[PDB]
């Protein structure tokens, strides 16, 4: 059946802060983008300098 | 004369009783001839640990089939000698055993549902039976693509919780399933205080009160082992689940974001964010006169086959998306054309717009509440969700709290900027890359 | 006959006698679950210890 | 019991057709689609007969009879 | 010929997009003054002061 | 507690109901006796682009304003057909019943049926034959219409592929100036007063007068007709005619055929009290589904049985349920299943007018046969008032007449009308 499709773990990939599956989301998923968009940020600024 | 809201308070109030056992007894009562009764029970398949996956949908199966008071389809004639049907269905999160009757048998239905909450016989015969068709139907649901892409849509965007695993459960699991199993799972499952008996129709509060007292009297009461079952929060997983499958001719694509959950207010507010966007099929006959925009250049551009857009919720979570159906060659399109529509509710949402879905807020949600049984299922869906049923007049009041502002508010906090799952089914090469998708969830003009 | 859940919408709809009272095929038997095969299948462990405070003895 | 649709139980949507031009509030089950099929050949048109000389000779009276060549046109006879 | 751009719906799309537009200006006069080192702008933030 | 449902006698004809139900949205339909039973052989096809073309512009309102004032104020239009008559229902929020009744009697009452318009609907109404068609029991029951009636009811709900591309907007005039005359229109509505249904009808509807172009008096031929399509499972209608409606033998038949099988009442239930159930399953081991197949218009019905099974035992249903149905006619029948039926009956007919939609439709169909509505308690005493008698009565006239069979499926095992 399709309900046999089942995702296997990301746990050797994912992020610290969400390895947990018990706990939720969207508590920590700012600060996650946050830290993406400031490494795009600092980039940004080295290469318009 | 009368006005909207005046018409919405003179419906009658639900009323709500309780038993020594910790039974919910909620009954509407109407001037029908008819009657809804049924039991809503808050056991789904998120209460599993993934051993006994199917294990609520093969209940379902063998609820009707025979008990130790009315051994086997002598049952089945009681509900065919009254002229009443019998219906069920089983959720990631709620059960129900409905029977729809006239009012002049209102006793004995009553007594045949306590009967399918408490003596439902397990015969092992009826076990192989019903594995071999709950096998069949399996495989049955297996060409209907869109109850795949939901299926899959769960499965990738709560990935590793017990809110991924099927109603259904995997084949495996249907092949080596015991008895032992499924005794457990009505033994700390369908206790009492878990338990909603709700009538809507020609009935009276006091006989289903002293019917409930009477017949549901001791259900369990007792949690056998001093050990409450709970439900720990789900974590939502921003993932993608492509199934790649040439032959078929029509794609089907879901993309959801988190929703809020039940009892948080802006569901409301994101009910009016669905009714912006709506949703078509070919049937319909509106043209590019549609007041969508999605619907509109769906219908001018010969996009889609369908849309549709849901907003599903469980207790503190959800998904909260569309899913469209359509040609392999219009697919990118159609996933640019929706994801503007988003954005514009980011950024734009204009007043004529808002009014415009809360009016089809209002038509959705009193135009469901037609006849007994949709307004059963609210009761015992409301006494199981908000632990209260929320009064027609109190929607209109929390309708009428919406303009533009929060609505764009609402939109930012739960479309903007975030990760969504991507479930797809069919030919999904022109499907684009999470990359693609992930930067169309953003505007760079904000 | 008369109502489904279904819909999307957590909610009952109206539905045919053939879909929504026999929701299974009339094929005679189930034909087959094929398996799924990968790569090679992740580890899966969990973590909740956590730790404690710190102080004397 | 009048509304022949009403008194048909499980034959009541199959007996009547319902169709809409505004879309509902309440979003219909079983939306559908219709797949990508397939096209009929084009073929160029043939000759009318709308004269009584023109019709003689067209009615059968044989046992039909197919005729499929390799470099000829394949044929029928009636 | 653009009477079609008069009314409440355009309007409210324009109070909508008038903070964008400020920010946007901004954005456009902050990169104009560094990129040229304008001596009217430079000599009043407190720490560029030292190339002038 | 709600008023009653009070009627008008309007002088051009026309037959106003209205129920006051304090509704928090009303519904208001206008019923049509204008369905397919209508249509001669040069115009097949247009009743089906008239259910199509209710959004098309009319005198005063365009098509973009009634597609944008209809999905503004969040109320909906839709139409039904049988093959006798049409509903062009709207329904929404009380307070603005004034414009959905506005934009309802101009698309019902004046047309302008413009020719890019059509043109642009007929692809629409082919993709509506097709998703119609993705199914089995429809094309069954379009072809026993077929074969079961030779004129006035074999004219299908659904446009014929040869007509697609050849109706025109002469004939669509031509049919909505012979069949929507106001002699045979029924306004209905919940949740709206006589008043304003009273003032808006003579305000309004004074265009016609006419009783219009009838006489359709169908006749029924009989026969077969054979779908080999291949698909794994046999779809089988064997039918007879019956009775018309308004008449007892209507009564019998509808008590005949809740005693046969009249559909489920259980969720995946395994039909014991169904007879037809009980024969196949006593005789066979296969998945399938008998059930009974009655269809009473206004001068004749259809009655029959309606089997779907395997292509290998096909026969051995169709015989075990004809043998079945040929036990019943003898006399081999219970005065428990008999009264289990009519309970079954008086349910179905009660769990019919539940909801508002349903109730209206049975509030305009009654209101176009006799101009009046019986409440359901005089229809359960006229339900209560049946012999077993009249029940063996139909069906000795149903085995004992010339029959029509449709079968679909890989018919090689499936026996022709001589063999049953």
């Amino acid at each position: 059946s399709h309900t046999d499709v089942k995702v296997p773990d990301f746990s050797d990939y994912r992020r610290a802060e969400v390895l947990d599956s018990t706990k939720s989301s969207k508590e920590s998923s700012e600060a996650r983008k946050g830290f993406s968009y400031l490494v795009t940020a600092t980039t940004t600024v080295g290469v318009a300098y | 004369t009368a006005t909207f809201a005046q018409a919405l308070q003179s419906v009658p109030e639900t009323q709500v009783s309780i038993l020594d056992n910790g039974l919910r007894v909620a009954s509407e009562q109407s001037s029908h001839a008819t009657c809804t009764v049924g039991v809503w029970i808050d056991a789904g398949s998120r209460y599993e640990t993934e051993k006994n996956n199917g294990a609520g949908y093969f209940l379902e199966h063998l609820a009707f089939k025979g008990t130790k008071n009315r051994p086997g389809n002598a049952l089945e004639k009681e509900v065919e000698s009254i002229g009443a049907h019998l219906n069920a269905y089983s959720t990631r999160e709620h059960t129900a055993y409905l029977i729809k009757a006239l009012s002049k048998d209102l006793p004995k239905v009553v007594e045949l549902l306590a009967d399918i909450v408490q003596n439902s016989s397990l015969e092992d015969s009826q076990i192989e039976k019903e594995r071999d068709v709950i096998l069949r139907e399996m495989q049955e649901n297996d060409a209907s693509m869109q109850n795949v892409v939901f299926d899959y849509l769960h499965a990738t965007a709560f990935q590793g919780t017990p809110l991924a695993q099927a109603v259904e459960g995997p084949s495996e699991n249907v092949r080596r399933l015991s008895r032992t199993d499924l005794t457990d799972y009505l033994n700390r499952h369908y206790k009492a205080p878990r338990m909603v008996l709700a009538a809507a129709g020609g009935v009276e509060h006091q006989q289903l009160l002293d019917l409930a007292q009477k017949h549901l009297s001791s259900v369990s009461r007792v949690y056998e082992e001093d050990a409450v079952p709970g439900l720990t929060p789900c974590r939502f997983t921003g993932s993608e689940i492509r199934h790649r499958d040439d032959a078929l001719p029509l794609a089907h694509v879901a993309i959801a974001v988190e929703g809020p959950g039940w009892a948080n207010p802006d569901n409301v507010t994101l009910q009016v964010a669905n009714a912006i966007i709506g949703h078509y099929d070919c049937t319909y006959g509106g043209g590019v006169h549609l007041s969508s925009p999605l619907a509109s250049v769906a219908v001018a551009n010969k996009l889609c086959q369908s849309f549709q857009t849901f907003n599903i919720s469980y207790s503190d979570t959800g998904l909260l998306g569309a899913h469209f159906v359509c040609d392999a060659m219009s697919i990118d399109d159609m996933v640019f054309f929706l994801q503007g529509q988003w954005m514009r509710l980011c950024t734009s949402a204009t007043e004529s717009e808002v009014t415009r879905g809360k009016n089809i807020l209002r038509n959705a949600l009193v135009s469901h509440l037609d006849g007994t049984t949709p307004v059963c299922e609210d009761i015992g869906r409301s006494l199981l969700t908000y632990g209260r049923r929320i009064p027609l007049a109190e929607w209109e009041s929390r309708i009428q709290e919406v303009d533009a502002q929060m609505l764009r508010d609402i939109c930012s906090k739960y479309f903007y900027d975030q990760c969504p799952a991507v479930a797809g089914y069919g030919p999904i090469e022109q499907l684009p890359d999470y990359n693609r998708i992930r930067s169309g969830m953003f505007w760079l003009r904000f | 006959m008369y109502y489904k859940f279904s819909s999307f919408t957590q909610k009952l709809a109206g539905a045919w006698a053939s879909e929504a009272y026999t929701p299974q095929g009339l094929k005679p038997v189930s034909t087959e679950a094929p398996p799924i095969i990968f790569a090679t299948p992740t580890k899966l462990t969990s973590s909740v210890t956590a730790y404690d405070y710190s102080g004397k003895n | 019991m009048l509304s022949v649709a009403a008194r048909s139980g499980p034959f009541a949507p199959v007996l009547s057709a319902t169709s809409r031009g505004v879309a509902g509030a309440l979003r219909p089950l079983l939306q559908g689609a219709v797949p990508a099929a397939s096209e009929p050949p084009v073929l160029d048109v043939k000759r009318p007969f709308l004269c009584r000389e023109s019709l003689s000779g067209q009615a059968a009276a044989r046992p039909l009879v197919a005729t499929v060549g390799l470099n000829v046109p394949a044929s029928v006879r009636f | 010929m653009l009477s079609r751009f008069l009314g409440p719906r355009y309007r409210e799309l324009a109070r909508n997009w008038i903070p964008t537009a400020g920010m946007w200006g901004t954005v456009g006069a902050v990169g104009l003054v560094w990129a040229t080192d304008w001596r009217l702008i430079l000599d009043w933030v407190p720490y560029i002061n030292g190339k002038f | 507690q709600p008023q009653d449902l009070e009627f008008t006698k309007l002088p051009n004809g026309l037959v106003i109901a209205s129920l006051e139900n304090y509704a928090p949205l009303s519904r208001i339909g206008l019923f049509v006796k204008a369905g397919s039973r209508y249509e001669d052989s040069n115009n097949l096809g247009t009743s089906h682009l008239l259910r199509l073309a209710s959004s098309l512009t009319t005198k005063g309102a365009s098509s973009f304003k009634i597609t944008r004032g209809i999905e503004a104020v969040g109320g909906k239009l839709s139409v039904t057909a049988t093959r006798e008559n049409m509903a062009y229902t709207v329904e929404g929020i009380r307070s603005d019943i004034e414009i959905l009744m506005e934009f309802l009697l101009n698309v019902t009452t004046a047309p302008e049926f413009r020719r890019w318009e059509v043109a642009a609907l007929r692809s629409q109404l082919k993709i509506d034959k097709a998703v119609a068609f993705q199914n089995s029991q429809t094309r069954i029951i379009e072809n026993l219409h077929d074969v079961a009636y030779k004129n006035a009811l074999a004219n299908p709900l659904y446009c014929p592929d040869y007509r697609m591309g050849k109706i025109t907007s002469e004939e669509l005039h031509y049919f909505v100036q012979n069949h929507f005359t106001s002699a045979r229109m029924a306004l209905v509505g919940l949740g709206v007063s006589h008043s304003v249904l009273k003032q808006v009808a003579e305000q309004f509807l004074n265009m016609r007068g006419g009783l219009g172009l009838a006489g359709a008096k169908a006749k029924y031929r009989g026969g077969e007709i054979r779908e080999q399509n291949g698909d794994n499972l046999v779809h089988a209608a064997i039918v007879a005619e019956s009775a018309a409606i308004g008449n007892a033998e209507a009564n019998a038949f509808s008590v005949l055929q809740h005693l046969l099988g009249a559909g489920p009442h259980i969720k995946r239930g395994n039909n014991t009290t169904s007879l037809l159930s009980q024969s196949v399953a006593k005789g066979s081991h296969q998945p399938f589904d008998v059930s009974a197949f009655n269809a009473s218009y206004s001068d004749s019905g259809l009655f029959g049985i309606y089997t779907i099974s395997q292509a290998a035992a096909a026969g051995e249903v169709i015989n075990a349920a004809y043998n079945q149905v040929k036990a019943v006619a003898q006399g081999n029948l219970s005065s428990a299943d008999v009264q289990a039926a009519k309970n079954k009956l008086k349910a179905g007919y009660l769990m019919s007018v539940e909801t508002s939609e349903g109730f209206l439709s049975e509030i305009g169909s009654q209101a176009l046969a006799a101009g009046s509505y019986m409440p359901p308690s005089t229809v359960l005493q006229q339900i209560d008032s049946v012999a077993d008698a009249d029940v063996v009565k139909a069906a000795k006239k149903f085995v004992s007449g010339k029959k029509s069979m449709a079968a679909s499926g890989n018919l090689g095992h499936t026996p022709f009308l001589d063999e049953l």
